[PDB]
């Protein structure tokens, strides 16, 4: 699931510019 | 609005061309705790002695700003901020510099990042998301009318004041531009195709960033993400999106109009301007003047644990604030 893929991406914390 | 906007353009320009500097000294502030960190410098929660008021002070190291090639951006963001004025924009109360750094003392927004709240709650209902979108749509309408492009919209960049209202405050990527610009900057997930594709882009990008924001708020995760930037960029340029089944048709159709890779098709960029957005079914519920007036009830309200309570705030290594006995980068910042 997307929420599932989201977690696996590792970009669930604060993103830098 | 045009009437409102034309009177603000006037206000903007007066300050923009005849800014202000050296409105305070560091000896009159008591540092409380670091709230933000980075390559720029560091934002700090401070207390004004004679008044006892709380302000968010952003400290920049001069030599470092130089080293990193950030003198233009550094003066630009402070210039933009002492000149804008909108209900949803963080005011800059004071600004000075010493033989070592530049200081921007802004209004302290105690409810912190919308990001913190979104990751905790999971996702946001559409009405709650919309409440915020509405405040962003207005702040861009304004900013854009001054020929300013924002390009740094993201949850971590949005703060919530005590009344539960949104506050924009970081203008490091802001650019005063009537036509097109080319620089690559922002956050991968919020970049519009055109910024990715190395195309000349206008103010329409800020509208792409909004569709992204409205999506991440209602879904809880961004429309395009992946393990690394490059694969995101890829996802984005395809402008291919899928929506959570709970999304309303209205919330979906608005996003198809905001996240439109065809610039000639992007809402807020078409022939009727922001009204394509202000007038979208999703916003039927939205009372545009009450939002401006702040007469609408926040769907979430931080309940501070006292004046300047920073307990729900992450910690950071407090570095000493040193100031050299000898000037540093004088000429390069005489405009600060």
């Amino acid at each position: 699931t997307t929420y599932a893929d989201f977690i696996a991406s590792g970009r669930t914390g604060r993103r830098n510019a | 609005v045009k009437e409102f906007l034309a009177k603000a353009k006037e206000d903007f320009l007066k300050k923009w061309e005849n800014p202000a500097q050296n409105t305070a000294h560091l000896d009159q502030f008591e540092r409380i705790k670091t709230l933000g960190t980075g390559s720029f410098g560091r934002v700090m929660l401070v207390k004004h002695m004679e008044t006892g008021n709380h302000y968010a002070m952003k400290i920049l190291d001069k030599q470092k700003v130089v080293k990193l090639k950030q003198i233009e951006h550094t003066l630009n963001e402070k210039r933009i901020l002492q000149a804008v004025n909108f209900p949803f924009l963080v005011k800059l109360e004071f600004s000075f510099k010493d033989n070592s750094n530049l200081y921007m003392v802004m209004e302290y927004v105690p409810g912190g990042e919308m990001f913190s709240h979104l990751r905790r709650i999971g996702r946001f209902s559409e009405p709650h998301a919309r409440f915020y979108a509405a405040q962003i749509v207005l702040t861009f309408e304004y900013l854009h009318s001054l020929d300013l492009i924002y390009r740094d919209l993201k949850p971590e960049n949005l703060l919530i004041d005590q009344q539960g209202y949104i506050q924009v405050t970081d203008f490091g990527f802001a650019k005063r531009v009537k036509g097109r610009t080319w620089t690559l900057c922002g956050t991968p997930e919020y970049l519009a195709p055109e910024i990715i594709l190395s195309k000349g882009y206008n103010k329409a990008v800020d509208w792409w960033a909004l569709g992204v924001l409205i999506y991440e708020m209602a879904a809880g995760y961004p429309p395009f993400f992946a393990d690394q930037p490059i694969q995101i960029y890829e996802k984005i340029v395809s402008g291919k999106v899928r929506f959570p089944s709970h999304f309303s048709s209205d919330l979906k159709d608005l996003l198809r109009n905001l996240l439109q890779v065809d610039l000639t098709k992007r809402f807020g960029n078409l022939k009727n301007g922001v009204n394509d957005i202000k007038n979208h079914k999703w916003f039927a519920t939205t009372d545009w003047i009450a939002i401006y007036q702040r007469k609408v009830e926040a769907p979430f309200i931080p309940k501070f644990k006292g004046p300047g309570d920073t307990s729900n705030f992450d910690d950071y290594e407090e570095e000493e604030i040193r100031v050299s006995i000898n000037e540093k980068c004088g000429k390069e910042f005489s405009e600060f």
